[PDB]
């Protein structure tokens, strides 16, 4: 997603990003959500297993 | 150094279509914009349309909003244009030219003569 | 025409695609050095500002 | 007496609280540079060779 790499599972979510926010981060600076660049949906990211 | 190989001359009949290829060299097929122009005998040189293969976006001149198809084949680094519903008024020498991003030069071919 | 160094010229680039392969591979530059990024990954990344 | 005195079970509560802190520390320690350009392996790998 715009240069942000990794492995995981995308799900839809209800985090409400502010207009200027592009990515979310958890407690360990792990991207835990992104805004999709073409359709501006918020997608949560979790580990595969 | 970029050079463009043009198709040879062709004689068409009214109502037919003509397709002209543009073979790139110097690579840079993606990242460059390819334009097509035509010069009818006795006239100046007129832009018809063009395509940017990496974006897969094609733009046309207003007089050519229809009858002209511009496409590209990345695997052979070749651009193409086809003009349909031909009439004798379509006689022209057709040219492709490249304008690479990162540059300001335009690389021109020799010219393809098509009459109808 | 280039600016004098005492009064250098800075421009904004936006809403576009950049294939950095050309600058990188061209042998014309005397210096090509990147800071913080690998020159060869410039095409995988997406940048702002 | 047990119902009314909130500190009555502190000896057990403390075990729980100490172990929780031990894990919270490990998670928080992930967000450190340790001299690296960033705390995230994916960013290091994404931009550098
Ligand atoms: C991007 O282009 C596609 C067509 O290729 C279109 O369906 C989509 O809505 C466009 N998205 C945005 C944000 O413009």
């Amino acid at each position: 997603f715009n240069g942000l790499t990794g492995t995981g599972v995308l799900t839809e979510s209800n985090k409400k990003f502010l207009p200027f926010q592009q990515f979310g981060r958890d407690i360990a600076d792990t991207t835990d959500a992104v805004r999709d660049p073409q359709t501006l949906e918020i997608l949560d990211i979790t580990p595969c297993s | 150094q970029v050079q463009l190989v043009q198709s040879g001359a062709e004689v068409k009949k009214p109502g037919s279509s003509v397709k002209v290829s543009c073979k790139a060299s110097g690579g840079t097929f993606s990242s460059s914009a390819i334009s097509w122009v035509r010069q009818a005998p006795g006239q100046g040189l007129e832009w018809m349309g063009g395509i940017i293969p990496i974006l897969d976006i094609t733009n046309y001149a207003q007089k050519f909003q229809g009858r002209v198809t511009i496409t590209a084949d990345k695997s052979t680094s070749t651009a193409f244009m086809e003009l349909s519903s031909l009439r004798s008024e379509d006689t022209a020498v057709y040219y492709c030219a490249l304008r690479n991003q990162w540059d300001l030069l335009v690389y021109w071919g020799q010219g393809t003569l098509v009459t109808v | 025409r280039f600016a004098s160094v005492y009064a250098w010229n800075r421009k904004r680039i936006s809403n576009c695609v950049a294939d950095y392969s050309v600058l990188y591979n061209s042998a014309s530059f005397s210096t090509f050095k990147c800071y913080g990024v690998s020159p060869t990954k410039l095409n995988d990344l997406c940048f702002t500002n | 007496s047990l119902s009314s005195t909130p500190s009555a079970l502190g000896k057990l509560q403390d075990v729980v609280n100490q172990n929780a802190q031990a894990l919270n520390t490990l998670v928080k320690q992930l967000s450190s540079n340790f001299g690296a350009i960033s705390s995230v392996l994916n960013d290091i790998l994404s931009r550098l060779d």
